[PDB]
């Protein structure tokens, strides 16, 4: 019909999904209607200004601002001086979703730098010179993964990172995140994944480690970062995350979990939020919308016959809607919410989750929903590593040519 | 000695007492990637923190450079590593280092480094004495630091200071009600004190719950912690609980009440209860309200559990297909 609007977030029942605070107020409910005011304002600038909306994904503005930063970054990145892996990864990962090629003599230089990053006794550094940790090794996998190439494989020292991974390795089953450092779940994610990878785990490496992930899911149904603390998507995906590539999902409760981070999506925003009663963020439509996926695998390993067979357990309508609308800074890259800066990390993740939203596949059912033009639509990212699904196949089977290190 | 901030802040190769340590630039290779452009202040400091670090110089004067290294770039683990080795290897007053660190804690709060950093020095020293209120502190100027509560609860936990945790949980509640980490808090401290098998204790608390539900009945957090307690024995084990739920329909309605009654009738339909098949329409009737008017932002969630429960409690479902 021609008074039917197609978009989800505009449509006049949308007013409905305000916040309703039974007036009482507190901190977190004014916090909360500031947000939905400031985004009800980005929803109704195309009645206000009397232009139709367009939703068109900035794919050259954003090329532009990532193109530059992988070679180059202002002083504002210095607190990132300990993390520069991470900067290769999130970068590389936006251009690989955009379907930007990585010039030649791009990925060698990377290659170069992060072999300079390695550690003589295993792991890689936040950058030449620094210690080892958990964090910026997923990272540096990860890319060196992307670029895939025999140089590239080749810079990872599988027999060093075997011993640097059980150096750490705690009693209980949980890791350190570094010699001398802190415990949590992002440890096991990070660990299980380049281990996974690079194919260097032995029959003990991850002994009672889905034992201490399952402590950490708690009475709202999603993991904290330890057992005892309040659940966050973060942790929740740190942790189901693990558990797939161990093949333990099922030492979760999945159906608390589920209902759990099905809630964390916002009526109004159409985003997702971190935890219960705090605000939505750009970077949870990969952390927390990145679950649904896991979980549709893991209820369909079990047989689930109750199985949607072309949408993912979210509304990937309105999720799209939120990135696209809210998330774009004009001159290039993405963002946590309006009002806030535009950076590297949330560039990668609102992309990663946009296209977690465009693209549902379950074995041989496949279904795509793009909002806004269809120039849009972005290449597909796995749901466990976060880089593409070929680069995770041809990584695997890449590794799988090497014996476990000690045979 | 001298901040980092002070007006007559002098760069490291400008001090005479540096003048016989060589700086050791960065190596970041012929052609770089994710180059950062420095400031003059931050390259200085760290130049000189790699001749240190790269001569196991363990001196006073290596100690305050970590403190500008820190205040440069508070999230350089290995920076936080050599000053651990040289607090231990000088022999330094760690309740100094105690006063240090609350106040670089108080700017940067949400920093992974310091908190880890206050951890081993509570370690080390084996006094919590100042731990709760510190935390307090912090929690008052921002009460959901995830930070901050994990530190609280590794506190109470290993030095078992839990008798006054509770009282301090119903104030912050009072503040305010939706703070979901103090009911994260609250049942951490039940879990590991009385325990929620006292049926004493766990009338208390649902009696409470329904309470602040009557006083905030659009607050999640109520609701969640509601179900949190009851879900492990099982909802249809308590018998008036729909009865008191649909009586507060009228004038305390909710998408969090409807979906709360769904998840009654699904314990119900699973204890094999009474009126199968009339409990299974009722709440099928509920997933469709929610998924097409109430609750829509999660419409595939609903239709998804309205389509579980067809498919193993309707009439049919035990039923041959010969039949
Ligand atoms: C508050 N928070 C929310 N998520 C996290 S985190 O994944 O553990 N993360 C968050 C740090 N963090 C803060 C943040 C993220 N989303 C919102 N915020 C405020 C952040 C890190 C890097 C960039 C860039 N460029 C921008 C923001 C950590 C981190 C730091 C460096 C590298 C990798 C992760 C923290
Ligand atoms: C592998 C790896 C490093 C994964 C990262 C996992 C992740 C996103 C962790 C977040 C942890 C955290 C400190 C959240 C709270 O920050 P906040 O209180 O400022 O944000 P919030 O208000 O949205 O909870
Ligand atoms: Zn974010």
């Amino acid at each position: 019909p021609v008074w039917s609007e197609p978009l989800y977030s505009l449509r006049p029942e949308h007013a409905r999904e305000r916040l309703q605070d039974d007036s009482v107020e507190t901190v977190t409910s004014i916090e909360q209607a500031k947000v939905e005011e400031k985004i009800q304002e980005v929803f109704s600038s195309y009645k206000f200004n009397h232009l139709v909306p367009r939703l068109v994904l900035q794919r050259e503005k954003h090329f532009h601002y990532l193109k530059r930063g992988l070679r180059q970054l202002t002083d504002a990145y210095e607190c990132l001086d300990a993390s520069r892996p991470w900067l290769c990864y999130w970068i590389l990962h936006s251009l690989e979703l955009l379907d930007e090629p990585i010039p030649q003599i791009v990925a060698t230089d990377v290659c170069q730098f992060l072999e300079l990053c390695q550690s003589p006794d295993g792991g890689f550094g936040g950058g030449p010179g620094q210690y080892p940790h958990l964090a910026p090794t997923y990272a540096a996998v990860n890319a060196l993964c992307i670029i895939g190439t025999e140089e590239a494989y080749n810079v990872i020292n599988r027999e060093k990172l075997l011993q640097y991974l059980y150096s750490l390795k705690q009693p209980d089953g949980s890791f350190l995140m570094h010699v001398g450092g802190e415990v949590d779940v992002r440890s096991a994610y990070c660990a299980a994944s380049v281990a996974s990878l690079t194919n260097i785990i032995t029959p003990d490496l991850f002994e009672g480690t889905a034992e201490w992930i399952a402590r950490c899911q708690n009475w709202e149904g999603g993991i904290g970062g330890v057992p005892g603390m309040e659940a966050h998507g973060g942790y929740t995906f740190c942790g189901l995350a693990a558990l797939v590539i161990l093949k333990k999902e099922r030492s979760l409760n999945l159906k608390s979990l589920l209902q759990w981070v099905t809630s964390r999506q916002m009526r109004f925003e159409g985003g997702f939020q971190g935890r219960c009663n705090k605000l939505v963020d750009g970077c949870y439509s990969f952390w927390q919308a990145g679950l649904l996926p896991l979980l549709h695998r893991a209820l369909h390993a079990q047989g689930d016959p109750a199985l949607s067979m072309s949408h993912w357990m979210f509304h990937q309508q309105a999720l799209q809607e939120y990135i696209l609308m809210c998330c774009q800074c004009p001159a290039g890259g993405l963002l946590d919410k309006p009002g806030k800066s535009r950076d590297f990390y949330h560039t990668c993740y609102c992309l990663s989750g946009l296209s977690i939203a465009q693209h549902f596949g379950s074995g041989a059912m496949l279904h795509d929903v793009v909002m806004g033009v269809p120039e849009n639509v972005l290449q597909p990212t796995h749901p466990v590593y976060n880089i593409g699904p070929d680069k995770v196949i041809q990584a695997t089977t890449h590794f799988l040519q090497k014996p476990v290190p000690g045979f | 000695f001298l901040s980092l901030d002070s007006p007559t802040y002098v760069l490291y190769r400008d001090r005479a007492e540096w003048a016989d340590i060589d700086p050791v630039p960065q190596n970041d290779g012929p052609s770089p990637v994710v180059q950062i452009i420095y400031s003059e202040k931050f390259r200085d400091v760290y130049d000189y923190f790699r001749a240190v670090l790269q001569r196991d110089e363990r001196s006073e004067r290596a100690f305050k450079l970590t403190r500008d290294a820190i205040e440069l770039n508070a999230a350089n683990y290995t920076v936080w590593h050599f000053r651990r080795v040289l607090l231990r290897s000088l022999q330094k007053d760690l309740q100094e280092e105690m006063n240090y660190i609350i106040a670089i804690i108080e700017e940067q709060p949400k920093n992974y480094q310091v908190w880890h950093h206050r951890r081993v020095l509570v370690e080390w020293l084996k006094d919590p004495s100042q731990e709760l209120e510190f935390i307090a502190d912090i929690l008052n100027q921002d009460a959901k630091n995830y930070h901050a509560w994990q530190h609280r609860q590794w506190v109470i936990q290993e030095f078992r200071l839990w008798d006054n945790e509770l009282q301090y949980v119903d104030q912050l509640l009072k503040e305010d009600v939706r703070n979901n980490s103090v009911w994260n808090q609250r049942h951490f401290v039940i879990s590991n004190t009385t325990g929620y098998s006292d049926r004493a204790v766990l009338e208390r608390e649902v009696q409470y719950t329904l309470e602040m539900i009557k006083l905030v009945p659009h607050n999640e957090s109520a609701w969640n912690y509601l179900k949190g307690i009851l879900q492990d024995r099982g909802l249809s084990r308590y018998p008036n609980l729909l009865n008191q739920l649909l009586d507060l329909q009228p004038s305390h309605s909710s998408p969090y009440l409807i979906a709360f009654l769904v998840d009654i009738y699904e314990d119900m339909l699973e204890n094999q209860c009474d009126n199968k098949e009339d409990i299974l329409n009722k709440a099928l009737e509920l997933c469709e309200i929610l998924a097409k008017e109430k609750d829509t932002i999660r419409k595939e969630y609903w239709r998804y559990i309205g389509r579980s429960l067809q498919s193993k409690h309707s009439r049919e479902s035990d039923i041959p297909a010969s039949v």
